[PDB]
């Protein structure tokens, strides 16, 4: 199993909804997890089973999809939530991770 | 739940060392544990131990890495050898909860394998 | 009349919820929202309270209003037992597999809708 | 008369609360007040004693006083059973969620008021 | 009619499976498929819901449709009870002997076929 | 006569003491005086023995003496159940809070006095 | 006829085997041959399946053949309960003292021979 | 006749002792003699076998011999039940207080003598 | 049940020292532990609820710290900035639901002066 | 909460009953413990909850009182029981101890 | 399960040392343990009921002493005043309710002479 | 209690049944175990309670007897089963072992 990433730099403003994607290859079902790594720390577990948020997670993060395609989205995206997001298949060892995409920002030039 | 791991820094190629990870805040005997690496940003999996006491190893390093769990001492160890110049990465010890999804990651441990000083 | 049978059923169901709740292993590491524990306590206590109230009112004997209240007590005991099962499986499986709990919840919603629809019917027709 | 049914149900509920008190697991680092444990013991033992007194009175069978005493014993058995259930839920949940136990108390308060008012009424009319 | 006996037995079997589901101890390193836990939850909750619906229908008492619905509810309660017993034995033994759980499945298969064929027959003749 | 009802009550109470005593967690570090364990064993064994003796004597049928012995067996089963509850709560709580055990004991003494007074009455009038 | 009593007995025995099997502590270090676990699962599942089949066939009503099948179901429920007790004590004590298990087995063989002899008699005379 | 009641009570007591034998927790460092465990297993299995034989004899219904055999089976079931309770209390308490177990034995001795003398009497008059 | 603790002896003012108490004979993970000092006027020092709460005396809530190693089954207390008025014996005790101690340790002299 | 001690040296003969007192300040209920320290050893727990003796304690020690005042007394006081006795409130941290009073002796001059 | 013990080799007469064994693969706290020595005919040495009772052989009830670290999961036996006749191999062993041994250690040579 | 051994060297061919004996002294019941030590290893537990084989043991080994006399026998004795066999009483400390007898072989001269 291998997981692609469409865009690595989701150029996004503040408070606006962002959609990061994860197009897995095989049929993996709903055994996909989503992790957030702030730059320079141990990534935390955002989403398990591709739908259910974790315990201590703000509820701007909604993840959906099934089978081969999955997507996380953040309505009312904060500013402190500039970080990197990885998707991982949870179905068959070896557990592989996506290439990872950061959460960029658009501002004055 | 708190996991802290501490291996070593710069080593030589074809070298060896063992990283240890102390876990405190849960029942160590009832949780499968994993070692996950991250090179200088593509996070990649390394190893898993089912604390019968089976083990599983990555698609690459099934020959050079070996894990071991001391349930009484409550620590997770991974010994690596014949390290290449392409094994420099941070190593988080994590635990798994029935979904093969990690929830409590460690802190990291830089393990640079180069040929200078 | 049917008060004896209904009281017996409610007493049995309440005793089943009680023997359940007493033998539940919990842990300080549990991930259930504290609202789940609050609802568990409320549901079990309300079920046993309603069963005891029904038994007392039935064996201690406007009047047809009291009979309708007896029927309402029976139906509410049933619905509370259903919600008790929901919360119980939730607090049992939420640490292991949240999808199991959420699937159990989503598949019990339609029958709860049917029950509450009958209850709302009898409450719109509650004298 | 209704003595045999009262004896059966009171013995059943007494033993029920007894095995419930059997399956309570505590610890020397508990947060429950010692007064709570004292009240637990007193309430459980009093419930058992009242149920046994009701059984003995049923076995005993100026008669009106005996009948009223039997009915009052059944009522007080119900009172102590509800209070015991409240205390049991409190001691079961207080180690994790104090709000859960407090909610259980406030949800058993009204029926307790109803039964206390009913008990005062019969006691006032009891000789 | 036979409604009261069906209500009693269905409530008993529902609560029986409920406390059985209460006393299941699992672990985060289990080998059971997650689909098995999902099926466990769905089956237990559906059994409880069907038993409660049967109880409410018994409490309700063009009449032939209601009688057939009551009988069908009892039948489906039996179906879900057998399936729940199968799932429970599976989850109890799969951690040690997969052949034991598979043997339990293949020993409950024939009676399940018999009851499914019986269910299709009455359902076909049910309006 | 009343032998059937009394035998049923004693059998139920004995079965309740037995299911209690089987599910009691003990420890080598317990602070209870060994006399407490001895009295617990004696009380439980004597209760079950008396219940079985009463059942056998009742279903196996100077004669009025045997009937008085049946009534004595019923009353002794009641008193032994009370003492069983006392010793049980004692051996349950003595490691945690001795005041709880001693308060339970002191508040059960008056009802035990009443019971033993009736027993002593019937023994002074024992033929 | 006797179908009601036989179905009640088989239901009680099946419920007893089920409440037994659910509360059995196992371990990965157990020395029982996996055939013992397989036979335990098969026996418990077959007992509950036969009890449910008998209940369904009895309450859902060549014909005397079906009555003989009912009697066969009762006898097989009895024999399966006996074998369940055998396997249960075996899987309980085999880690501690194999002689206890083998002695229990050897002393239950004669009564099993008597039962199977009656069954073989009725099968040689099975229409 | 009295066969159905004997069947019900004997099956109940057999299953009761069975789940009691289920909930016995021992250790490889126990102080109980191995002969005690052997006797435990033999007594439990024999009690189950005798109860099952009584049930089958009840299901069977020159007739006087069958009636006497049924009554004798009930008596021996009672004997084995009392002996099983003695052994169970012994194995439960011997790890802490040998005097407790010895006291349990000496307190079940007299009723055992009474029942043995009663058994010899009927056996002597049994053909 | 047996509690034996062994810290150091003579130290210097404004110094530091960590005492350790070994517990053997009970389930450590289920008993709150305490440190109690005695200069003959016995005075309480600190408590740890083995969540892991800690409580400290009315004086040394800034200079003393408790730690419990449930697996290692040990009770440590680190004291910093010691004064010439902290010379006392330090018993490690366990509490059982009454806030009353029952199994006292053996003692450990901690003299804090500036001589040799 | 603070606990006073009336007399520090209970001058007492052998075999004669002695009464040591402990006048707590606030309303502490029955959460008072009594400890005995023989000179130079770890004090042992005599009385818990102000009324119930401990497990291995001879029964010459009876403690009573409630609220603010408590008292231990020893009928048939031994000679080997010359030691110090402390009272402690068990109600509210910080758990404080009494000033402590020894068990003196009166003999020839 | 796995029992591995490691004592010392050659020592001097009237000497002393302590052998230790690591047990890994079962619950140490629920099993009695034994030390058995080896005219090539095996002979029993000592037993510890891990209350914490001990029993010793008919010969060496004065020179050998057992100790079980249940938390550390180790079995120790200290021998003193060793003789030239204590040359043997020492298997650590666990016992399961029959006073019969099933899981033996690997062995440990203990030669006691006065030559080199 | 002491256990004798009749013959130390059971001279036996291949595939032929062999009988090793163990004549205990006192009345020991059925609390006798049988151990096999291959030369130079830790002896394994063959038979417990004198009748029941262990878990991982081939079923050529049948042990019987009771009281004071016991006997192990091997029908279809293998060739790799040349080793030593000890009997031990399991009744009363000190647990003693038999003198032990090896499993010899007879072949060409
Ligand atoms: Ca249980």
């Amino acid at each position: 199993v291998v997981m692609t990433q469409s865009q690595k730099f989701m150029s996004t403003s503040v408070g606006d909804r962002v959609s990061v994607t994860c197009k897995a290859s095989q049929n993996v079902g709903i055994n996909v997890a989503w992790y957030q790594q702030k730059p320079g720390q141990s990534p935390k577990a955002l989403i398990n089973s591709a739908s259910y948020r974790n315990s201590g997670v703000p509820d701007r993060f909604t993840g959906g999809g099934s089978g081969t395609d999955f997507t996380l989205t953040i309505n009312n995206v904060q500013s402190e939530d500039l970080a990197e997001y990885f998707c991982q298949q949870c179905n068959s060892y070896p557990l592989t991770f996506g290439a990872g995409t950061k959460l960029e920002l658009r501002r004055a030039d | 739940v708190q996991l802290v791991e501490s291996g070593g820094g710069l080593v030589q190629p074809k070298g060896s060392l063992k990283l240890s990870c102390a876990a405190s805040g849960f029942t160590f005997n009832t949780y499968a544990m994993h070692w996950v690496r991250q090179a200088p940003k593509g996070l990649e999996w390394v190893a898993r131990i089912r604390t019968n006491y089976a083990t599983y190893y990555a698609d690459s390093v099934k020959d050079r890495f070996t894990i071991s769990r001391d349930d009484s001492q409550s620590m997770l160890y991974l010994q690596m050898n014949n390290l290449k110049t392409e094994d420099t990465a941070m190593y988080y010890c994590v635990r798994q909860k029935y979904g093969n999804y990690f929830d409590y990651w460690g802190q990291g441990t830089t393990l640079t394998v180069s040929s200078a000083k | 009349a049917k008060l004896k049978a209904s009281s017996k059923t409610s007493a049995l169901l309440s005793g089943f919820a009680m023997v359940a709740m007493v033998e539940v292993q919990l842990d300080h590491d549990t991930n259930v929202p504290p609202g789940m524990l609050i609802a568990f306590a409320i549901c079990t206590t309300l079920l046993v309270a309603v069963a005891m109230l029904a038994l007392m009112i039935s064996t201690c004997i406007l009047h047809w209003y009291i009979e309708t209240a007896w029927a309402f007590s029976t139906l509410l005991g049933l619905i509370l037992f259903l919600l008790e099962i929901a919360i119980l499986c939730w607090v049992k499986f939420y640490d292991l597999s949240p999808p199991a709990a959420w699937s159990a919840t989503v598949v019990l919603i339609p029958v709860m809708i049917i029950f509450m629809a009958f209850a709302i019917h009898f409450y719109r027709s509650l004298v």
